[PDB]
């Protein structure tokens, strides 16, 4: 597993986009996640509370994941950063910095 | 006991605080290790033997 | 009506674990190639279950709890059993349900009886139907293709529940040639029908025939004898299950999430 | 694009619009081919009801359920409905229906829901709290009184403890509410759990009788033998629809499937919550329900203040082999990001003002036009 | 693919478009680094035969 | 410690296993810093007397 | 009631999540200065400033 | 908005029911601001015969 | 006031209009028994990481 | 253990490199019939 850093960001990447499909299965309060058997069992002003229910449960998880999403880009920043810093200093120099 | 201390309604409520891996003298051993290292052989020993 | 089978023959209870049994579809829902988590009336993965016999002379037929849900199991080769019997005080005082199996065809009855002490059925073969001395304010009926069907070969498995006022049944048959005890291994139980009995249920029992060919005496607990044949009973509790599903969409597989901390 | 930023103009870039959509052309109905009208006569128009301690329950199946033969018949003082709304019965198909009877007084109606509290409620019939399912209820003085009094129906007035959802309790035994036991016969401080209301045309509207039905099913997720008046059309395959399985509206394609449903199943779901399958009620074959809309659009525009015309990437299009996209251009280009339409090829090496994609990057340049 | 709660999202307010600038704003970030990292030199040097 | 409420929330979702695998990853991180930071040398070296 | 309060509670504990996410960005990366300077500096003689 | 209907026919004024006078006579829209209002007229509504 | 834990003898004193008793957040650590008139204290049965 | 009580694991008096990081200065791994170890 020699390059187990890379490998790890594509499981993250995966990972979170199979998690944020999957929890569409997610009632969040509501009778039902699939938004079909609420509108055909329900009429209009029925069926808002249960819609708007499964809306704000959405929009949560898509700005859990865009929050997560930011950190990671963050921290990838960061590598990157750093390996174009060692790039300059290594590659196009020699360093004197140890380690 | 739980309402006055605050580390009991912590974790009668699902909240937990793990030991970490290295302990704080396994941690004084690493530096001591460096210390001596630094001190003998000055600053050949982060670049091998 | 009533023959007591008061035969003595003293046997201590045998107790068996069930490995991996139980499973039903929780749903009628077609699923594939996904692991579904669900909360429902299961048996606990290796769970202690009762062991009852019914060999030569040794007859186990009795009145057993009904606390939350049941899980019975047959290991049969000459269809000595031939269904059950719920109810709370099992007399005329309250309503019962009896499920029983006639050739081709199954009768099932909501109505207070008076069931009698020892109730069985008889093979010569079809002989006798001695399992109650009274039936009224006769409510509910039914009738369907054998619940039942064709050395311990056959497993019927089943699953009673007695959810609101539905009387749900799950039923499976695998053929095995074990002889002991349970097959290790895996098997769901499908859906077979949903009773609205609408009573109240916290006692079952089991209607075992008889053989009596050779010779009939007198037929009180004596001229009698009964085939090698053994049930098991296993109760249900509130569990959550993770489901597997294949491509087919059958369950193949299960983890009991309470069972310990590497299945949660 | 320009809606999205709440802004009249776009500065120069590349923007992603919407996903691709294909709205639906038809809309069909796909119901068992039923014929029959469901008894709604000998539910709601039948002599000799029955006692609230002894309600009755009767099957309903194999029938159409056109509830407005009732209109001129009889008139409901009570109609609720639970897990359902009214307006989409006719638009329903429903799985197991069971029509429960009988006759109580019009201060006991209330009690008939989930959550109520009462002798009826607590004694002669509960209804389950996740109860789906319609209750009915209409006067019933001209038919179950008579002059003198009518004692033919009974409600249980004493129990050890309150009934269970759906659970019947015939039992006739002499309660016992002391401490003192009796045995089979009746005494000081011993009651008969069973009494009799007394119905009289005189009486108020309280005390007038009231016939009582309640209608138990589930909707979808099993198959439905019972439906609405709703009329099916033919089937369409492989075109985006507005469908309706057995009361289960939806939008997609629908297509042959290898999936192979056992009887008791009828609707088949994915990962998520979504009704992926479904078995035709008509032909007993299996469907694929697939979403139309699928596919990226990124639209490629100038500052709009320097040129009003744009180019649009169609991700997840393969122009080389009625392509999904909004309109065809002279120009295409075909790209690993996706189909570039608006933009033209040209061989030479700029370095990137508009990243598009992979290793492509658009320009204004030269009669000005965009370039790839 | 409904009408309904499209228009039921459209009233519930437009914090999509935010996470769109979000999203978007990671990916020219991406970009970016790797033109950070990598595009050092814009002399293309060709190794000698 | 209610069975109604938990019986819920296996309802609303599974949210709270990514919350656990946040928090765990955010544990094998300090870990990882204290190694990387401590742990530079594996030789242990003594101090001469 | 129940579900309005699950919904409080776990927007409480995905906050806290979310806090403790960038607190451990920002540990993180003083360790790795930290790392650096113990690697430059002990382990070697540094000719940067400050 | 005045009409006459029997009582039975009462609950049926009101947004989401269903019914003849809801589905031929009188509708209200779901979305509906304002009152509904009605009292027993047999005293005048009413004749012998 | 239904609830889950365990019940022991507590050194708390409550004023006559007093029955239940609270903690930082909304829950009953404390409680009167009307038959006996003694103070108890309620403490969750679940505890420990696993 | 300084962490808590360990179960199913035997306590080994030799010392290793970390397989699993169980918790202060604690690690197990599979070894040797096979067992976990601490
Ligand atoms: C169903 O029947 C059981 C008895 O078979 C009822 O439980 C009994 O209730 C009486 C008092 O009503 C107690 O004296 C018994 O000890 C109970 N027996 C058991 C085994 O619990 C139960 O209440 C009935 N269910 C309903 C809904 O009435
Ligand atoms: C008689 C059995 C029919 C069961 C069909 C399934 C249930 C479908 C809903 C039918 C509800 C009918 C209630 C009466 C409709 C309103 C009549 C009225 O207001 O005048
Ligand atoms: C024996 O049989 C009689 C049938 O009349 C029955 O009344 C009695 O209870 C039975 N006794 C036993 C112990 O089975
Ligand atoms: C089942 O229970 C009995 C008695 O409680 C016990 O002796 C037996 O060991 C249990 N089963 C197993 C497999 O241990
Ligand atoms: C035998 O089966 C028939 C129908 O198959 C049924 O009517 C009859 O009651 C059964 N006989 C007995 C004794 O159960
Ligand atoms: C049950 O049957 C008995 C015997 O005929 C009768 O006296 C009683 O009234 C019946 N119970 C009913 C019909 O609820
Ligand atoms: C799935 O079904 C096909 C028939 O359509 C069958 O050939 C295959 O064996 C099944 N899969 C399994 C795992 O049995
Ligand atoms: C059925 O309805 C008709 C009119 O719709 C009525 O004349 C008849 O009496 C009703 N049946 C019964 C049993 O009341
Ligand atoms: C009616 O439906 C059945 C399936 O339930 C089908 O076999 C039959 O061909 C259909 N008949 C018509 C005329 O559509
Ligand atoms: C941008 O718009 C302003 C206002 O119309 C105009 O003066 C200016 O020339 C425009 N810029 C370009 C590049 O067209
Ligand atoms: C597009 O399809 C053609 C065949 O029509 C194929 O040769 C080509 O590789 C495809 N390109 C991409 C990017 O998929
Ligand atoms: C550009 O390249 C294409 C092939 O990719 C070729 O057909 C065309 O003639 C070229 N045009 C010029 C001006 O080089
Ligand atoms: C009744 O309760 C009182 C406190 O209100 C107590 O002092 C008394 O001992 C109790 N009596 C019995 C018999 O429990
Ligand atoms: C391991 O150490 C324990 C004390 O910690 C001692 O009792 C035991 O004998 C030792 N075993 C070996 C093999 O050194």
């Amino acid at each position: 597993s020699a390059l187990g850093k890379l490998q790890d960001v594509v499981n993250q990447n995966a990972q979170a986009l199979n998690t944020l499909v999957k929890q569409l299965s997610s009632n969040f309060g509501a009778i039902s996640s699939v938004l079909n058997d609420i509108l055909s069992r329900l009429d209009p002003p029925e069926a808002e509370v249960q819609i708007d229910r499964l809306i704000t449960g959405r929009l949560q998880s898509l700005q859990t994941y865009v929050t997560q999403q930011l950190i990671r880009a963050a921290e990838i920043r960061a590598s990157a950063n750093l390996a174009a810093t060692k790039m300059s200093e290594c590659v196009l120099g020699q360093s004197k910095r140890v380690d | 006991i739980a309402a006055r201390d605050l580390i009991c309604a912590q974790k009668f409520n699902g909240l937990t605080v793990l030991p970490p891996l290295l302990t704080d003298e396994m941690i004084a051993q690493y530096t001591s290790a460096l210390l001596a290292g630094t001190i003998t052989s000055g600053w050949t020993f982060g670049a091998g033997a | 009506q009533c023959v007591n089978l008061t035969t003595r023959t003293l046997l201590p209870p045998a107790y068996t674990n069930s490995f991996t049994r139980g499973v039903y579809y929780p749903d009628k829902v077609f699923r594939s190639s996904v692991l579904h988590s669900t909360q429902d009336l299961f048996l606990p993965f290796f769970s202690n279950v009762t062991w009852f016999h019914a060999i030569h002379k040794r007859f186990d037929n009795p009145v057993l709890p009904f606390n939350d849900g049941v899980y019975f199991a047959s290991t049969e080769k000459s269809n000595i059993i031939r269904g059950w019997i719920f109810g709370t005080t099992l007399d005329s005082k309250t309503q019962s349900l009896l499920i029983v199996n006639n050739a081709t065809n199954v009768v099932i009855k909501v109505c207070e009886f008076q069931f009698c002490n020892d109730p069985f059925l008889g093979v010569y073969m079809e002989s006798e139907f001695r399992v109650y001395s009274s039936a009224n304010n006769c409510t509910f009926e039914y009738v369907s293709q054998p619940f039942l069907m064709d050395n311990f070969k056959n497993l019927r498995e089943f699953v009673f529940k007695n959810i609101d006022g539905y009387f749900k049944i799950y039923s499976k048959h695998t053929p095995i040639n074990l002889v002991r005890d349970l097959p290790q291994g895996f098997s769901a139980l499908e859906p077979l029908v949903d009773l609205p009995i609408g009573i109240n249920i916290t006692r079952f029992q089991t209607l075992l025939a008889l053989h009596r060919s050779w010779l009939t005496p007198g037929d009180s607990s004596s001229g009698w004898t009964a085939g090698a044949a053994a049930y098991y009973v296993g109760y249900l509790q509130p569990r959550t299950f993770l489901l597997k599903y294949n491509e087919n969409g059958t369950i193949t597989d299960a983890v009991d999430c309470a069972l310990d901390p590497l299945s949660e | 694009t320009k809606c999205t930023l709440k802004s009249f103009t776009v500065e120069k870039g590349i923007y992603q619009t919407s996903n691709f959509r294909v709205q639906p052309t038809e809309s069909i109905v796909r119901f068992p081919n039923i014929t029959n009208l469901c008894p709604f006569g000998e539910v709601f128009n039948a002599t000799r009801f029955a006692s609230v301690y002894a309600w009755n329950r009767k099957r309903i199946s194999n029938c159409v359920a056109d509830y407005s033969v009732l209109y001129n018949s009889a008139s409901f003082s009570t109609f609720k409905c639970y897990g359902v709304s009214p307006t989409k019965l006719n638009d329903l198909c429903f799985t197991n229906v069971y029509a429960d009877s009988f006759v109580i007084r019009g201060d006991e109606v209330r009690q008939i829901a989930p959550g109520q509290t009462g002798k009826i409620a607590d004694y002669n019939y509960k209804l389950p709290d996740d109860f789906t399912g319609c209750v009915i209820a209409w006067n019933s003085n001209n038919l179950d009184s008579k002059v003198g009094g009518n004692y033919n129906y009974l409600y249980r007035l004493f129990r050890k403890s309150n009934l269970k959802p759906f659970e019947r309790d015939i039992s006739t035994e002499i309660y016992q509410a002391g401490s003192t036991p009796c045995n089979g016969v009746e005494g000081f401080n011993c009651y008969f759990p069973l009494q009799s209301y007394g119905f009289q045309p005189t009486n108020g509207v309280g005390y007038q009788p009231y016939r009582v039905v309640v209608l138990s099913f589930e909707l979808l997720h099993a198959p439905a033998t019972v439906c609405g008046p709703k009329k099916s059309t033919n089937l369409v395959k492989n075109k985006c629809v507005n469908f309706n399985f057995n009361g289960l509206t939806g939008t997609g394609v629908l297509t042959e499937s290898n999936k192979k449903f056992l009887p008791f199943q009828q609707f088949g779901r994915d990962i998520a919550d979504t009704t992926d399958a479904v078995r035709d009620p008509q032909t007993l074959e299996i469907l694929d329900i697939t979403p139309c809309s699928f596919g990226g659009v990124s639209v490629i525009t100038p500052g709009t203040n320097t040129s009003n015309e744009v180019a649009v990437l169609y991700q997840d299009v393969n122009c080389t082999e009625t392509w999904r996209v909004y309109s065809t251009g002279s120009n295409v280009f075909q790209t690993r990001a996706g189909c570039l339409i608006g933009a033209e090829h040209v061989n030479n090496s700029y370095e990137c003002d508009i990243p598009i994609g992979a290793g492509i990057c658009a320009s204004y340049q030269t009669s000005q036009s965009i370039i790839a | 693919d409904s009408t309904e709660c499209s228009n039921l999202l459209l009233q519930y307010g437009s914090f999509c478009t935010q996470l769109n600038r979000a999203l978007t704003g990671i990916a020219v970030e991406q970009d970016k680094n790797t033109q950070e990292v990598f595009a050092q030199v814009k002399q293309i040097y060709k190794t000698p035969p």
